[PDB]
């Protein structure tokens, strides 16, 4: 894989500054913004099960209420439910995503099947 | 819904009796049509005011009840159940200017179409040129489906409803492509020529009353305007029609015609334009119908008298005019 013509090898190894400058233009805003006092600590929950997953084992999927956060590259491979409102999902993560959002895996809605239309 | 099956079809029916003749009817006569169940009814009307049943007139002298667009609706519906074609209610419903689409299920869980006319002079009126619309449009819908056509299937009448064979599809006028352009117009071309065969021409052929089934049938629907081809102006609207599709297809599809239909053939099909002595078991029935008249007329009288909304308002303000005395 490779994004922006930077491998993944760097990616992980850069600055917070550094990554920016690949980042899309929602995302330059909110670095620049900075990561809250909650999403502080969703990041520092996911160094944990990683770390004490068995090596061969992708780590346990951790629960959070924090759809809105971009994918940071140091995201990648962490399993991680998002909410929809209702009951969690299963979002892998994959080095291709992180330009985009958690909230968009967590799919909201049950899309529409329609039964027939009724006393109109 | 209709939870209430008893008391609610002679109330409501009385209502219907008294609309044919007069305008508001007064609860007074209402009782006396409806001899079964005596000074219980106003109640019943009291329940029927709730939902979109009847509707209450004290205007100046003109004291009683008119019956309403919905009430005059759940009475055909009333009528179809206990002839078993319509059970529960499906819900995909094409609101119309004239009339309104109810898909209807019957004992079976056979799916079929149900026309509603909504025709919007008093109210009354209105009700009234409902009934007509219902009855000159199943009129033409036998004399097309008995005639070869590819028309809905009649199968009741009642009042301002008629229940038709179920033919799910689109208008002509929200379709963006045909696979078969050719196929469908000659169709088309062909039932033209069918209908001035029969002596009849559809006056306002166009792509507003035509639908699709799965883009290989063509179905005719809405059937009022109809005229004789012994019209004057025979071959103009007959004309006009065939100019509409002509440059339709050629519009929308971009299909020109190989094809120029212009025949006059009147009439090879059938003409649809058109459309001791006395034994004592006598003597008994005879003697019954008598005595059942009699106390038919007593019981009335009796009804007559319910005024009770009269005696209502004379009790408020006596009660007032004391007090401040």
């Amino acid at each position: 894989f490779t994004y922006r013509g930077v491998d993944l090898d760097q990616l992980l190894d850069m600055s917070y500054e550094q990554l920016m400058q690949l980042y899309s233009a929602r995302q330059r805003r909110r670095l620049n913004r900075g990561l809250r006092r909650k999403q502080h600590s969703l990041l520092k929950r996911l160094r944990k099960a990683k770390k004490e997953a068995p090596p061969m084992e992708k780590p346990e999927v951790v629960k959070t209420h924090l759809r809105d956060m971009i994918i940071l590259p140091e995201m990648v491979g962490s399993m991680v439910g998002v909410y929809n409102g209702k009951t969690f999902n299963q979002v892998e993560i994959k080095p291709e995503m992180i330009g985009h959002y958690l909230g968009e895996f967590s799919i909201t809605y049950k899309p529409v099947k329609h039964g027939r239309p009724g006393i109109g | 819904l209709r939870y209430m099956s008893r008391d609610d079809f002679r109330v409501l029916t009385a209502v219907e009796m008294g609309m044919k003749n007069h305008e508001i009817v007064p609860g007074s006569l209402i009782a006396s049509i409806a001899s079964l169940k005596h000074g219980g009814c106003n109640k019943v009307l009291r329940e029927l005011v709730k939902h979109k049943l009847i509707a209450w007139e004290r205007t100046k002298t003109v004291q009683g009840y008119r019956l309403t667009n919905a009430g005059y609706d759940y009475l055909a519906l009333k009528t179809l159940s206990s002839r078993q074609v319509v059970e529960s209610v499906g819900n995909q419903m094409g609101v119309g200017k004239e009339s309104d689409i109810y898909i209807v299920a019957n004992e079976e869980g056979q799916q079929f179409a149900l026309k509603l006319h909504r025709l919007g002079r008093h109210n009354v009126s209105w009700l009234y040129l409902s009934r007509l619309s219902a009855m000159k449009e199943f009129a033409y819908m036998k004399a097309l489906y008995e005639r070869k056509f590819p028309v809905p299937k009649p199968i009741d009448y009642n009042r301002h409803a008629v229940v038709m064979e179920l033919i799910n599809g689109y208008p002509l006028c929200q379709i963006h492509h045909v696979e078969d352009p050719a196929s469908v117009y000659d169709e088309a071309m062909e039932l033209i020529v069918k209908l001035a065969n029969h002596g009849l021409i559809h006056g306002d052929f166009n792509e507003f009353n035509l639908i699709l089934d799965e883009s290989d049938h063509i179905t005719m629907i809405d059937f009022p305007q109809m005229v004789s081809t012994s019209h004057p102006n025979a071959e103009w609207y007959f004309d006009r029609d065939v100019k509409c599709i002509k440059d339709f297809f050629m519009k929308r599809f971009s299909y020109e015609s190989e094809l120029f239909p212009t025949f006059k053939d009147i009439r090879r099909e059938d003409t649809l334009d058109v459309e001791s002595t006395i034994p004592p078991e006598l003597v008994k029935q005879k003697v019954k119908r008598q005595l059942t008249k009699q106390q038919k007329s007593a019981v009335r009288r009796r009804l007559q008298k319910g005024a009770n909304i009269f005696t209502k308002q004379r009790r408020e303000n006596m009660q007032n005019i004391k007090s401040s005395l």
